[PDB]
RNA sequence: ACCACGAUCAAAAGGGACAAGCAUCAAGCACGCAGCAAUGCAGCUCAAAACGCUUAGCCUAGCCACACCCCCACGGGAAACAGCAGU
């Protein structure tokens, strides 16, 4: 990309980065509603 | 308004004694007896005795202006007829356009001969459009 | 003067002689009458036998409407689509609430007396 | 202390000329791009009070901050014309000029 | 065809423009438990007792039409003080209007 | 000097100047043709710019 | 002073202006002499053609 | 100073500058000018991003905003630790 069109179009941006499962805190509390096991 | 038939041909103008000659000799060098390009090129004689400062020059952006001008009026006497010329409707416009690109240069480098094309030639000239 | 603004915003999305005349328009559009009055006045015409149809309106949000098991005696035996009116105005409780209402004024209409005959039916 | 206004003296190019007195310019002034650290024109749009209504769309103009505004968006007064649209005059030389070729020589005086 | 037993009969040409909503109704939920009352301006009123559990009322009605929430002892009061006026703001008149 | 408006004009005279406008509304001319970028830049710093010992004050 | 200096060297940059041009001038006019000279034959060429 | 000349400090007001995402937010809809006024002109912003939605205290010797809620607080909801300790 030309000067003119960096500047146009201005610094990278990032995409905002993704919440995991824990949705980005280290522990959750939780209530157990069924045990079972998988393959 | 074209010349009258009757007029003498640009080349057979400044001959001398054109003036002692027969009738039918008139008749042979004059414009009824000529394709429509001496008629234009009379026309073009015309413009540029009534509108430019030296007349010979023909290098200048006003000669060139009105050299479009008489083209462009060749071009929509052709058009009047045959309506469905595409070529030369592509021809007329783009002619037009360079004719506005010429009078934007004029105006931007020589206001008083701008003012003399335009009032000379019947043009109107337009700002163009933002968007 | 919000108001204003905001219907002309609504009205964008939806995109002598004449001063008196759009009186009597504004006169004539706004007439009403009550019930029994429609049944000895208007529904000797809407029951003269030919080719018609009616476009019977109802307000989404006033439901059930009482009006609709008497219309069989108001308009008469003849065809009717029916129109639920300001559904813009409905909050979306969830996907595909549309449907959710249309069916409702399906039974609706079934409770009713009235012929369901939805697309082609036949001869 | 002279003035209420901050830009005092400004060079532009008249764009606008529909109001009555009143010209609209284009002021451009170099901004440099804290990344690409090259300059680039950041235009502004000033309005200048023409009283005698001598400005053409196109020509070069300077403008003298008001002591006070005249109005909400006219805070500045044409102090004259740079250049003239297409009837440019050649300071260097004192003769007109079209574009880059004089008009007239500068030896015809 | 006019409806019989509306509101708008009774309400005046600025009061029927407050209630008929114009722009797309937002929902408002409020949880109540037994003993607790629920007034849509000065004209709807919802008394909740003898409740098992606490629940949820959701008020679809127009955006400015005010939702006020009270204990059922003070609800009595809270009417008669502000029926009119502004806090339930239709209908309005002050104490001349209510009286019709 | 980032207060300064510094404006460009091309092909709109026969020869190349530059034009200083001041506080008081006197305007400054300096003819550059013939001469060379380092020649400007040592004549606009005698003839308008600030000179070392004023620096060196500030 | 700075100004009187400027002004100064403006009129010796014009004066090297007017010493150019007059050179200029006097090419320009040796030059448009020899190419009216050949304007010259191709008028007289062409005109005696017509005649 | 204390008599103010005026310095220091700093409101209100005028001019300028001043975060991020999204154009699947592209038009905004009176946003301008001239005149002592009467009134006249039809103008103003915008793909160099206007208008709009969402996000976030900031540029930290510190600064801005708020002080239960109704932006505000005559008035009303209603009865207040986002002062310290504490629950
Ligand atoms: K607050
Ligand atoms: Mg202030
Ligand atoms: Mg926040
Ligand atoms: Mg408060
Ligand atoms: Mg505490
Ligand atoms: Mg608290």
């Amino acid at each position: 990309a030309t000067l003119n069109q960096m500047h146009r179009l201005g610094p990278p941006k990032r995409p905002p980065r993704k919440l995991g499962p824990t949705e980005g805190r280290p522990q959750l509390k939780g209530v157990v509603l069924c045990t079972f096991t998988r393959k | 308004d074209d010349p009258p038939p009757s007029t003498l041909l640009k080349d057979y103008q400044n001959v001398p004694g054109i003036e002692k000659v027969d009738d039918v000799v008139k008749r042979l060098l004059s414009l009824e007896m000529a394709n429509k390009k001496e008629m234009l090129k009379i026309k073009q004689e015309q413009f540029m005795k009534k509108i430019v400062a030296n007349p010979e020059d023909t290098r200048s952006l006003e000669a060139r202006i009105i050299a479009l001008s008489v083209k462009i009026r060749s071009y929509e006497e052709h058009l009047e007829k045959h309506r469905k010329d595409k070529a030369h409707k592509r021809y007329l416009l783009m002619s037009i356009d360079q004719r506005k690109k010429m009078l934007k240069n004029l105006r931007n480098t020589n206001y008083d001969v701008f003012e003399k094309i335009c009032w000379g030639l019947g043009i109107e000239y337009t700002f163009p459009p933002l968007y | 003067e919000e108001r204003q603004r905001q219907q002309r915003r609504e009205e964008r999305r939806q995109q002598c002689q004449r001063c008196w005349l759009l009186s009597h328009h504004r006169r004539a559009l706004r007439l009403q009458v009550s019930r029994e009055q429609y049944l000895e006045l208007v529904s000797a015409a809407l029951r003269r036998p030919g080719p018609s149809l009616v476009l019977y309106m109802v307000d989404l949000l006033d439901l059930p409407d009482a009006l609709l098991p008497d219309l069989p005696a108001l308009v008469g035996p003849k065809q009717l689509i029916v129109l639920g009116n300001k559904v813009d105005l409905l909050p979306q409780d969830a996907p595909g609430y549309r449907q959710r209402l249309r069916e409702r004024l399906w039974e609706d209409c079934a409770r009713a007396g009235l012929l369901l005959a939805p697309g082609h039916q036949g001869p | 202390v002279r003035s209420s206004v901050h830009a005092r003296w400004i060079v532009g190019k008249v764009i606008g000329t529909k109001m009555q007195k009143t010209a609209k310019v284009r002021v451009t002034r170099l901004v440099l791009d804290p990344y690409l650290l090259k300059y680039f024109n950041k235009r502004k749009t000033y309005f200048a009070h023409d009283a005698l209504q001598q400005c053409t769309v196109g020509d070069i103009v300077l403008l003298r901050a008001l002591p006070v505004p005249r109005a909400k968006h006219v805070k500045h007064e044409l102090a004259e014309i740079v250049f003239k649209v297409g009837k440019v005059i050649d300071p260097v030389t004192g003769k007109p000029c079209a574009g880059t070729t004089y008009l007239e020589s500068p030896l015809s005086s | 065809i006019t409806k019989e037993n509306c509101i708008l009969n009774l309400l005046t040409e600025k009061e029927v423009n407050i209630v008929l909503p114009t722009q797309s109704i937002v929902p408002r939920t409020f949880v109540l438990k037994p003993g607790m009352v629920l007034f849509l301006g000065a004209i709807g009123r919802i008394d909740f007792l003898q409740g098992n559990q606490s629940a949820w009322f959701t008020v679809v009605a127009s955006n400015i039409l005010p939702v006020h929430i009270t204990s059922l002892d003070r609800a009595d009061a809270l009417y008669q003080k502000h029926a009119g006026h502004t806090l339930l703001q239709i209908p309005m008149g002050g104490k001349e209007r209510m009286a019709g | 000097n980032p207060w300064v408006q510094i404006m460009m004009f091309k092909n709109m005279t026969p020869s190349p100047f530059l034009r200083f406008y001041l506080d008081s509304g006197e305007q400054v001319l300096v003819d550059v043709e013939t001469k060379s970028n380092k020649e400007i830049m040592e004549h606009i710093r005698k003839i308008l710019g600030k000179n070392e010992e004023t620096l060196r004050e500030e | 002073e700075l100004m009187a200096w400027n002004q100064a060297e403006n009129r010796r940059l014009h004066e090297l202006r007017i010493a150019r041009l007059r050179q200029e001038e006097r090419e320009q006019e040796q030059r448009q002499a020899l190419e009216q000279a050949r304007k010259a034959e191709e008028v007289q060429a062409w005109a005696q053609r017509k005649e």
